[PDB]
């Protein structure tokens, strides 16, 4: 099919002018039309036009140079010919890599599957969903309630009531005080939490 | 709650209406940076994101927006989960 | 005949005619064979046999002379070469590459347009030369080629009745070495149907007509039977082109005739070998089966057609039922239908043969290649290098030992295991008997076994009867057929002249058996004797009629089966069963020989090559536990390096150590150190220790084992056991990945035993989730949560941009670093491709025996250990020795094996030792004990042949006849009793016990790697149920049946909560986690994902599927 | 072995009762049909759209 | 016979427009996902090939059509079309089975469901569990008939949950990550909450 669209864009453009023979120049646009879709769709990961082109050139620079020295050329003998250097092959060798099926069967019979064994690196972990919680219930909870306005700083520049961090100005603006106030209770509050009397409790997470 | 299970014939209309989007393109993702497509078989737009809560463009990375579709690539910012359970229809010529 | 063989008294009473041949002669000749090495030749010369080729100079001169279309130009190999290995066993092993040596054919051009020749050596790939144990090494680990069994050539006449009409049918189906099989058959209406092909049947008379034979030459050699007088008129053809265009037209119909492709496509596929072949076995049997060609070593290895009309009238002959035939031109035959299972046409294929399959393939595919490059290329500057692509060959054989499923990992569970995985006889694999029929027919033993194969090792799973061991005695026939051996007799007289025979050939004699007596002559004292007759079965005949012997009476037995003593007073069931488990024997911290045994023990070590032995006599220079030095008696200097704790292939622990002083003079062939199972150059799978056979308070109950704990005070039963873990750091699109000392989120107590560069300290204790190699990765996710960014600003850990993904000990295993290598591609180390760095570590541990461990004897009498009592506990001798280990009184008589009792009884006969007097002449029951047995100190070791043993009468005369002990008296009766007293209230027992000393083995199943189970934790992605096998926290499965068991106990909530809480509620199981800890209520059970995801299939499918409510 | 899906897990508090404003426009299609699609508090105001 | 064929449509209220179709469903990616191994290497089911050879072949003749190409190519095209539409939904049943690298054939849609393998025969039967241990067994003499007996560590491990939250309730750890790793080295103070 893919030959038949290339006859089709071959036969807009013969020209019976030059005098030359409809499959002397319909040939070049079939192969055209074919190798651009062979090498456009034959992968299930669309490598383009311009980087399929130089896979098939360290590919066939491979397999043609084994008969020189009888060996399959390394990195510095494909470099060695390609202009380019190491680095970069293995990069290209790389990006020709190709995916397998899960579907395929393993284990000497037709019952386990290559993807039984596939353990999740997302799968959520309940400790973990119950833990924060706790902390939400620990550090927001008893914590924070221990400064009234001072501790309210930290509420706001560390977003812990909305998600969005706010700036020192941008919230010393709120109050009637300057961005450089912000910044000195602050100072203040992390002098004080950060002291051991306090983070005793707090510690235990990631101590 | 379950009383029972009805097993119907389903038509061109329920086929459009089970899908969010439609796969207008076949490539899978992307061989580099790893991403899905724009309209492929993985897109972020029709199955939701990869990332919880989180946008393609970046614009949107948080629980403090969810529901909301963005406004330049068009992911909605919502748990990775519902890739596993929105569909998408091919229109035949 | 040994040196160093340490003096066993043995209870034999006959004579050894013939002593035991090598133990791997049956792996090292036919690899001898296939390299074709000289030292072969000179053996193979020795036969009898004039000019003989090697497997590998047979191959190639399989293609020799070569030619194209056109024959322009001829090609042509010759003379494969071995230079030497590229590198030692030890180093090859250690740097995990591929034990090989290069191999190079001398190839040869000739031109007929011109007469220019040339020749040169061509490099073929390297070739994975065999060790000297018979076993390669591929990429640092050993295997092994099992041989295996299959169907050889021939013709194969079959008979069969029919249920319907009682109409007995017969058919003579003929299985070629490559190609496509035939089969002729008399229908019951007499139509003699060939089905060629699988193609359809057509009468044979038109495949006779369609080849040369007209119509009026049937009748010349036939004229004496009623189916084709029947046959040659119920068909109607005189057309030779008509004969043959049917065929063609019937064979590939669809394609268009022509008069001369008639002829030449079938004779394509029958009478040419580059299409269809019998081999070299093939030819033979038929010859010899129908008489052809009697005595001519003509090279002929495809059909002829004289042997297709001498098959149709063998057949006939057959049909009619005459004892006997005669092709004219051949020699007079009998007539007999073939049995199918029977060693005269079932035959094993070795190593040697598998890899010259191999090889041909390579080959064949190579000169195809080489066929069609030759076109392009001109005719005055080509060579056959040029010509020539190695690529396929190499490919081949490379992928043959790394997929092939007969090349296996060898057993080295300990030196017996392995030396019965080298010569296992399998009939699974490709080209045997499918996996998936596994016919139940085959299974059963065919009296042709005797003496070629074991009748008692089989596995007890699902391949019992398919693979087994090959006996002691066996040889196998160059053309893959076991023989054995027998001693010819004469008119009443037993003679010296031993005598290989294959199956078919013993058939024609009479075979006696091996005890039945004779006299100093060799005269049968016996008017009528014990002999096996043609049928497989077992008469008694006069003497005259006698015309062979068995060799020993242990002939028939492997050497695994051969170690159990008293095998003949226990039942075939029990036998197997011990037979397969003193394979699984581990290796202790000690060795010590049993104190009662066969005299095989000694052999099977020697031949197991697990000892050191000297290769030349003369005195031990200096000696130490890393390696020995010996000095000839010719001024040469030998050095053997003794291995230390190293790992084997299942874990277990291959140490050696030497026995030899300096000083010792040694001889030729006399073990200098000892293997992991052995003692003295003796084989030792376990410990001897005191057992007494009586119930005691259930703990014993239902075939449980009770010990004392002295075996553990002493570590009689300890063993080590090392694991290997691994660690690769490679590079990521985000950035590469390091090995270092330092990691994130943890504290520098962690870090106790780690080096600056990451791996721990030699000899530093690993507990389980220590750190074994750090190595962090990249990650680059900065958006933390807000609550994290607090606590990190709190604190000094301000942040980090990478993992923690360190190597850590299994959630199970403990022990001590012995050992850690590394490979580096900073060093061009041959790491695949994709790996930067690759870390190894050897991770030791003594295991002490403890609750649920399994321990047997010999006589298959396993039994896990329920109970470890106190010495203060047992109960003891009134010398006031404790007893070791009890068992149960009733397994003995119904599990049937009665052979413990007597190897208790002989063990206490051995371990104090026994005198007789002589004053009234010897004892009426020791008329026949040899001298050397009449007395015997203490602690001795016994000797007792399988078959040859030490009958009861012998036994009981030495139970009556013991030493006493210190004190001047005896614990135990002339009835092998002694009283006991209990060792918790005190009191005697109100009957005699009977105790001795038991020889048991320590299984590899062992508790220790067993136990597992699973609160939470990792899960499956795709189908997000937990994971299971041999990771940590490895979940279980709850089948069909439970779920049956369930719903018969009406449990439906038990049920669901297993069915959607515990196995794939995804959002259930944080629920129910969170739940337990804050101890809330149980959520009740969501919709799980199987159900979802079935419903979005089905949706998949264009099937809208509803749910009503 | 482990494997990947390209994606991540998160953990946050999620609610309802506080939600940041919506912006609901919605879009004739040439096939006859609407849709509606939900914005931010940006106020922006796409004039096309790639519908279902 | 075809009377009750038909009589299945007459007041059912499903038209029989339901087996031919205008567009064809896609699974959702999850159960055929692109998952990444170690060392780079990509997985994929064998349903994204099938799909793509929908999309290729339907996206051409949304070409061929715009080109007004003969009536043999669009002929062909649609064939083609029909062809590779019945591959995906269930291969094998028409002629020879579309095959991927090597020799086998790819598994479809239906093969997900219908054969040995797949929900209504394996899957569903039987699923693996948490909360489980395996190991050998032995005699206890000194049981009770509702007595058994657990080995230390497994017992540990399996009440893990439990332990944690008495050991929290009890004050011997400040929250449930500490107790968490308390139980992980197994301290000894634990034995007599696990009791
Ligand atoms: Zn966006």
């Amino acid at each position: 099919q893919e030959g038949n669209l290339g006859l089709i864009r071959a036969v807009e453009k013969f020209d019976y002018t030059k005098g030359y023979k409809f499959s002397t120049y319909a040939t070049w646009w079939i192969r055209q039309a074919i190798t651009r879709a062979m090498a456009d769709q034959a992968r299930t990961i669309r490598i383009p036009v311009h980087m399929v082109e130089v896979i098939n050139k360290l590919g066939r620079i491979q397999r043609e140079l084994l008969q020189d020295l009888g060996r399959e050329p390394t990195p510095e003998e494909l470099a060695k010919e390609m202009d380019i250097t190491p680095e970069k092959v293995l990069e290209i060798q790389q990006y020709a890599r190709e995916p397998i099926s899960l579907d395929q069967t393993i284990g000497d019979e037709g019952d386990s599957q290559l993807g039984d064994f596939i353990e999740d690196s997302e799968a959520v972990v309940a400790v973990d969903a119950v833990s924060f919680t706790l902390l939400q219930d620990q550090l927001q909870s008893v914590l924070e309630t221990l400064s009234e306005r001072e501790a309210g700083v930290v509420r706001l520049r560390f977003g812990l009531t909305d998600g969005q961090p706010r700036t020192l100005d941008e919230i010393g603006q709120v109050y009637g005080v300057t961005r450089e106030r912000i910044r000195q209770i602050e100072s203040k509050t992390m002098s004080k939490l950060r002291h051991p009397s306090r983070s005793q409790v707090l510690r235990d997470y990631l101590d | 709650f379950f009383d029972e299970l009805r097993i119907g014939l389903a038509t061109a209309d329920d086929i459009r209406n089970w899908s969010y989007g439609e796969v207008k393109k076949p490539e899978t993702i992307n061989y580099r940076t790893l991403k899905p497509e724009k309209d492929g078989l993985f897109c972020e737009k029709i199955f939701g994101p990869t990332r919880d809560w989180e946008c393609y463009c970046g614009k949107y990375k948080r629980v403090r927006f969810k529901g909301i579709i963005c406004e330049r690539c068009g992911v909605e910012v919502t748990r990775a989960k519902v890739r596993r359970e929105r569909m998408g229809h091919i229109e035949l010529a | 005949s040994v040196p160093g063989a340490p003096n066993r008294v043995s209870f034999a009473k006959l004579r050894e005619p013939l002593e035991v041949p090598g133990l791997l002669d049956v792996q090292t000749d036919s690899f001898e064979w296939l390299v074709g090495s000289d030292r072969w030749r000179q053996a193979a010369i020795d036969r009898g046999e004039e000019n003989p080729v090697g497997g590998l100079e047979e191959v190639l001169a399989e293609l020799s002379p070569i030619e194209d279309f056109s024959g322009s130009m001829s090609l042509s190999f010759s003379d494969p070469r071995f230079d030497e290995v590229k590198a030692s066993v030890d180093e090859c092993k250690d740097k995990d590459m591929t034990y090989a040596a290069p191999l190079f054919v001398t190839a040869e051009f000739i031109n007929n347009n011109t007469g220019e020749i040339k020749s040169q050596t061509v490099f073929m790939g390297d070739f994975p030369m065999m060790t000297e144990k018979g076993t390669f090494i591929i990429n640092g680990t050993e295997r092994v080629v099992v041989s295996q069994l299959v169907r050889s050539p021939g013709v194969y006449f079959d008979e069969t009745i029919d249920k319907s009409t009682e109409k007995t049918l017969h058919s003579v189906k003929v299985i070629p070495g490559r190609g496509a099989w035939l089969e002729f058959d008399v229908d019951k209406r007499d139509t003699v149907g060939v089905r060629i092909d699988r193609k359809r049947r057509q009468p044979v008379t038109v495949l006779l007509k369609a080849l040369g034979w007209t119509n009026e030459q049937i009748v010349e050699r036939f004229g004496f039977s009623e189916i084709m007088m029947g046959t040659l008129e119920k068909d109607t053809t005189s057309g030779t082109d008509e004969a043959l265009l049917d065929i063609y037209r019937k064979l590939r119909p669809g394609e268009p005739p022509t008069k001369e492709s008639a002829q030449t496509l079938l004779e394509n596929l029958f009478f040419k070998e580059k299409r269809y072949d019998l081999a070299r076995v093939g030819r033979y049997k038929v010859n010899k089966k129908l008489g052809l060609n009697a005595g001519k070593p003509i090279t002929s290895s495809t059909l002829t057609e004289e042997d297709v009309v001498a098959t149709i009238e063998y057949l006939v002959r057959l049909h009619e039922g005459q004892t006997s035939m005669t092709v004219p031109g051949g020699v007079e035959v009998p007539v007999e239908v073939d049995d199918i299972d029977h060693f005269g046409n079932r035959r094993l294929r070795t190593v040697g043969e598998l890899i010259q399959n191999q090889i041909r393939v390579g080959l064949s595919r190579m000169e195809r290649v080489v066929r069609e490059r030759m076109t392009t290329q001109d005719v005055e500057a080509i060579t056959p290098q040029t010509l020539i692509n190695i690529r396929p060959v190499v490919a081949a054989i490379k992928e043959f030992f790394g997929t092939s499923q007969l090349s296996q990992f060898m057993d080295q569970n300990n030196p017996l295991s392995g030396l019965t995985h080298k010569r296992r006889l399998s009939a699974l694999g490709p080209g045997g008997l499918s996996r998936e029929r596994a016919g139940l027919e085959v299974r059963d033993v065919h009296p042709s076994h005797y003496g070629r194969m074991c009748p008692i090792e089989t596995p007890e799973g699902p391949n019992i009867g398919l693979i087994g061991s090959l006996s002691v005695y066996a040889r196998v026939n160059p053309f893959g057929f076991i023989e054995t051996p027998y001693r010819k007799v004469e008119n009443g007289v037993v003679t010296d002249q031993i005598d290989y025979l294959t199956a078919d050939e013993e058939d024609r004699h009479v075979v006696a058996q091996a005890n039945s007596p004779t006299d100093e002559n060799g005269r049968f004292t016996e008017d009528r004797v014990m002999v096996r007759k043609k049928g497989g079965e077992v008469e008694f005949v006069s003497a005259d009629q006698v015309d062979y012997m068995d060799v020993s009476p242990r002939q028939m037995v492997s050497v695994a089966t051969a170690m159990i003593p008293f095998l003949e007073h226990d039942d075939a069931n029990r036998a197997l069963m011990g037979a397969n488990m003193q394979r699984q024997a581990v290796p202790l911290v000690r060795s010590e020989a049993p104190l009662v045994g066969t005299g095989m023990e000694l052999r099977a070590a020697i031949d197991a090559g697990d000892v050191v032995v000297a290769d030349k006599t003369g005195v031990i220079e200096e000696v130490s536990a890393d390696y020995i030095t010996v000095m000839a008696d010719d001024g040469t200097r030998q050095s053997y390096r003794l291995r230390k704790f190293a790992r084997s292939n299942h874990g277990t622990c291959a140490n050696q150590r030497p026995i030899v002083d300096a000083g010792q003079r040694v001889e030729a062939g006399q073990v200098i150190a000892d293997g992991p199972c052995t003692q003295n150059g003796e084989m030792a799978l376990g410990k001897n220790l005191l057992v007494a056979i009586m119930p005691w308070e259930g703990h014993n109950y239902e075939d449980a084992i009770i010990l004392s704990n002295r075996l553990v005070e002493e570590d009689v039963l300890t063993s080590i056991h090392i694991e290997e873990h691994e660690i690769d750091a490679r590079d990521t699109k985000l950035g590469a990945e390091e090995i270092t000392r330092d990691i994130p989120n943890v504290s520098d107590e962690v870090l106790a035993d780690l080096d600056e560069r990451g791996i721990v300290r030699i000899g530093a204790e690993v507990r389980d989730g220590d750190i074994l190699v750090g190595k962090v990765t990249p990650k680059g996710e900065t958006e933390l949560t807000p609550e994290e960014r607090l606590l990190r600003a709190i604190f000094g850990e301000k942040a980090r941009e990478v993992r923690d993904t360190s190597l850590k000990v299994p959630h199970g295993e403990s022990g001590k670093v012995i050992g850690i290598r590394v490979f580096s591609r900073e060093d061009d180390d041959e790491l695949p491709a994709g790996v930067n760095e690759l870390v190894r570590v050897y991770v030791a541990q003594k295991r002490k025996i403890s609750d649920g461990d399994k321990l047997a004897g010999r006589h298959g009498n396993k039994g896990v250990i329920g109970k470890i009592l106190p010495v203060e506990d047992m109960p003891f001798l009134p010398d006031g020795t404790p007893v070791d280990i009890i068992l149960n009184t009733h397994g003995v008589p119904r599990r049937m094996n009665i052979g413990q009792i007597l190897e208790t009884h002989l063990g206490w006969v051995a371990k104090a030792g026994w005198n007789i007097d002589v004053a009234a002449g010897v004892p009426d029951w020791a008329s026949k004990l040899p001298e050397e047995l009449y007395s015997a100190p203490a602690d001795s070791t016994v000797a007792t042949p399988v078959f040859d043993g030490a009958q009861e009468g012998e036994l009981a005369g030495l139970l009556g006849s013991t030493l006493p002990n210190r004190d001047g008296e005896v614990m135990v009766d002339a009835d092998g009793k002694s009283t006991l007293f209990d060792g918790r209230s005190g009191e005697p027992f109100p009957y005699p016990v009977t105790v001795g000393y038991m020889y048991i083995l320590k299984l590899h199943h062992l508790v220790d790697d067993k136990i597992h189970a699973r609160s939470t934790g990792p899960y499956s992605m795709i189908t997000q149920q937990p994971l299971g096998g041999k990771a940590q926290f490895g979940g279980q499965r709850f089948g069909e049946m439970e779920c049956w068991a369930m719903q018969a106990y009406g449990a439906a909530y038990t049920l669901q909560e297993l069915l959607t809480i515990k196995s794939d509620d995804t959002v259930g199981r944080v629920k129910v986690y969170e739940a337990i800890v804050k101890g809330e209520n149980i959520p009740e059970p969501g919709i799980p994902e199987s159900f979802k995801v079935l419903l979005k299939e089905l949706q998949s499918l264009c099937l809208n599927v509803e749910v009503l409510s | 072995l482990r494997g990947s899906r390209l994606g991540a897990v998160s953990y946050e508090t999620d609610r309802n009762h506080d939600l940041a404003p919506r912006q609901v426009a919605r879009y004739r299609t040439d096939n006859g049909e609407e849709f509606d699609v939900p914005f931010a508090d940006d106020a922006e105001i796409p004039g096309t759209w790639l519908c279902r | 016979k075809r009377l009750k064929v038909v009589a299945a449509f007459q007041q059912s209220g499903n038209s029989p427009m339901g087996m031919v179709l205008d567009a064809v469903p896609v699974i959702p990616p999850e159960l055929r996902p692109m998952v990444q191994l170690d060392g780079g290497r990509f997985a994929t089911s064998d349903l994204n090939d099938l799909y793509r050879r929908v999309i290729n072949r339907n996206n051409r003749l949304k070409r061929l059509i715009d080109l007004g190409a003969p009536e043999i190519i669009v002929n062909n095209e649609k064939r083609m079309l029909q062809e590779s539409v019945d591959a995906l939904f269930d291969n094998g049943r028409r002629g020879r089975p579309v095959t991927g690298p090597g020799n086998r054939p790819l598994k479809s849609l239906s093969d997900l469901l219908k054969g040995k393998q797949g929900r209504f025969r394996q899957n569903l039967l039987g699923k693996r569990v948490d909360y489980s241990g395996r190991s050998v067994i032995v005699v206890g003499p000194q049981l009770k008939l509702h007595q058994c007996g657990l080995p230390k560590l497994m017992a540990l491990e399996l009440f893990k949950p439990f332990v944690m939250k008495r050991l929290v309730d009890l004050n011997h750890a400040q929250n449930i990550k500490s107790a968490k790793r308390m139980v992980e080295r197994q301290r000894p103070q634990v034995w007599d909450v696990l009791e």
